[PDB]
Formats: C-alpha cells, structure tokens, sequence
C-alpha cells in the first residue's frame, strides 16, 4: 500500500509531504483544512515539469526531492488547523494525507 | 472555472453493462490533464483506486475488485507519437457483468496543472 506523509512545523511555518509509492508522480496538490478539491482551500499545484502555482497564504513551494515537496506558508495556523497532500501516481492512482501541527 | 459532468445516479442491471459518464467539460486552452483516476471512496484502503489513465502510458486498474477484466475507459486516448496529444477530457467508464460489489459510490478525479485536484462524485445500483 502506497502511503502519504505530512510534517506540518512552526520556523510563518512550513509543510512537508511525501509520496511512498511504486510509481512517479504526476501531480501534487496541497490545500488548507480539508481534502484537495473536496472542500479544502487549495495553497498549490506541483507538476514535474509544467512546475508550481500557488495561492496566497503560501509563499514558497518546492520539491525537496522527486517524491517530496515544501511548503513555507505566512502565519495563523492553529494546533487545530489541517493541512492535506494529495499525490496523483501512475499505476496506484491517487492518495491523499492530512497532517496538522504538533500540539 | 472548470467542473467534472457526471450523472448522480447510474442504475444497472445484474450481468449487464453500464457507463459511468465523466467529462472535465469546459475546454480550456493552457489547461493541462496529467492524470485522470476514480475512486470508490466506500472501499478500503487498498481497494479505494480503481481506474487510471495516464497521458502517455494508458489506464491501470490496481485494485481486483471491479478490477481489469470488467472496467475499461469508454473514450480516453492516449498520445501516439510526437504529433498527437493525450485525449483525457472524456474519463467515461464501462462497466461489464454486474454484480451487487459494484453498487456504491464513484470519484472521477481530473490532475490538472494550473487549477489542481477537479473532481466529480456518482452513485451506482445494481
Ligand atoms: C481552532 O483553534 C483556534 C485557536 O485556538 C480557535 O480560534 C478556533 O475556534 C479552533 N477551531 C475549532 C474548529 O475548534
């Protein structure tokens, strides 16, 4: 089973998440308190080569490595606040976490 | 703006075949489809992706549970050369001998590079 992970940390504040799978990814996509495209905010796109978009609260995107992106967003986040990666893979198809900060 | 087209119920007879209708239905230039995938969010974990189709390589269909031999895309292309683009705007499925494991819930989910994750959501009975 392939797994997503989110490190969601106070420096504004940074997100984390990765892809632990058998397959590339195609895209991912990050959002503020819920699930990409169904009811959460959207912060980013990332795509391999067609590269990133992003929207307000985030201010920085990258690929940390070729299956693992960051986030440095402005703050605020609370204890409460989730923040969920969705990564779209061929073959395994699309797979999705939610991580919140350290209480 | 752009939103996934599907129908909120398909009804299907036992034995038979269905499509489950999905299309990304606005065209719009510069926009991208890196993948299409559906879901049937009911199921467990390692049975939750059930279709897939890649721009380059075609569908997957990891999970068994309607699995390869029953689901096939209706209408995606994949690219054929240099010449010709991928066709995913069409995410249609089919459904062939139905049994009473296929009722539930259905995602289609369009990857898109500037707008991201678009996703439309169908019930199917048996
Ligand atoms: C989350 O925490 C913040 C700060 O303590 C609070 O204002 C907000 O009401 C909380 N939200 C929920 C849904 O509990």
């Amino acid at each position: 089973t392939p797994e997503v992970w989110v490190q969601v940390r106070m420096e504004s504040f940074t997100i984390r998440c990765g892809f632990l799978g058998s397959g590339s990814i195609s895209l991912v996509t990050v959002s503020w308190g819920g699930p990409n495209g169904a009811g959460g905010t959207t912060l980013a796109v990332l795509h391999p080569e067609r590269g990133i978009r992003q929207w307000a609260p985030a201010r920085q995107a990258r690929w940390e490595t070729q299956s693992s992106i960051s986030l440095i967003l402005e703050g605020s986040p609370s204890a409460n606040t989730t923040f969920c990666c969705k990564f779209a893979s061929f073959p395994e198809g699309s797979w999705e976490a939610c991580g919140s900060l350290p209480p | 703006d752009v939103r996934v087209q599907v129908l909120p119920e398909v009804r299907g007879q036992l034995g038979g075949t269905v499509e489950l209708p999905c299309h990304l239905l606005p065209p719009v230039p510069g926009l991208y489809i890196s993948l299409v995938t559906w879901q049937r969010p009911d199921a467990p974990a390692n049975h939750q992706n059930v279709a897939a189709f890649h721009p380059k390589m075609g569908p997957s269909f990891p999970s068994p549970k309607p699995g390869s031999e029953r689901l096939s895309f209706v209408s995606a292309k994949q690219s054929t050369g240099q010449d010709t683009e991928a066709e995913l705007q069409d995410a249609t499925l089919a459904l062939h001998g139905l049994t009473v494991e296929d009722e539930g819930n259905y995602t289609c989910e369009f990857a898109t590079f500037p707008k991201g994750s678009v996703r439309g959501m169908t019930w199917l009975r048996v």
